[PDB]
């Protein structure tokens, strides 16, 4: 209902966690588990890929069609980039409907 | 047809011609689904009028939205036939469901 492609085998999830280490078990032998590990994290890339099938447009229309268009009248802050504080900014959703096919 | 104040004369024009196609990639408004006039008589002795072809778009009131796409039939390839010329095609139907004739 969101939208999108409603799949039976979904892309797997990918579940990541860093291993506990512990921490200064004392000398003399206890069964409670440990309360206590360092403190730590772990940080690195992700490269994700995926290749897209395309139907490509075949029509006849004559006169133009309805395109998605920035508007070039002069602004502040340009749309779809950073601004001055470096905070990116998504200005208008973005509906993927604007070619036409007759029905 | 020639008319001169009234007794209009037939007369064979040998070197026009009559364009013809079709357009098989249905990239055209499909004006058939729907019941209309002008088909096939019923009875073979008969001789029938070849219908004209026009279509509806989107439209808001009796104005048309930009949305609306007009297509020239100009614009496909055709083929042309003077006197002694034929024009035929073949299609195979997708397989579908027997139509029930049962009770």
């Amino acid at each position: 209902l969101m939208g999108g492609f409603g799949l039976k085998h979904p892309p797997p999830q990918i579940l990541i966690k860093n291993t506990p280490v512990p921490a200064n078990p004392s000398t003399t032998f206890s069964a409670a588990k440990f309360a206590s590990f360092i403190t730590q994290y772990s940080t690195g890339q992700v490269s994700v890929e995926i290749e897209w099938e395309l139907q490509k447009e075949n029509s006849k229309r004559w006169n133009p069609e309805i395109q998605y268009t920035s508007n070039y009248n002069k602004s502040v802050n340009v749309d779809f980039t950073v601004d001055t504080n470096g905070v990116y900014s998504e200005p208008r959703p973005i509906g993927t409907r604007y070619l036409t096919r007759n029905l | 047809v020639t008319q001169n104040d009234g007794t209009t004369t037939i007369a064979n024009n040998l070197t026009s011609t009559v364009q013809v196609f079709t357009d098989s990639e249905y990239q055209l408004p499909y004006v058939l689904g729907s019941a209309h006039q002008g088909c096939l008589p019923p009875f073979p002795a008969d001789v029938f009028m070849v219908p004209q072809y026009g279509y509806l778009t989107l439209n808001n009131g009796s104005q048309a939205v930009g949305r609306s796409s007009f297509y020239c039939l100009e614009y496909f390839p055709s083929q042309m036939l003077r006197t002694g010329n034929n024009f035929t095609f073949s299609y195979t139907f997708e397989d579908v469901p027997f139509h029930s004739s049962y009770a």
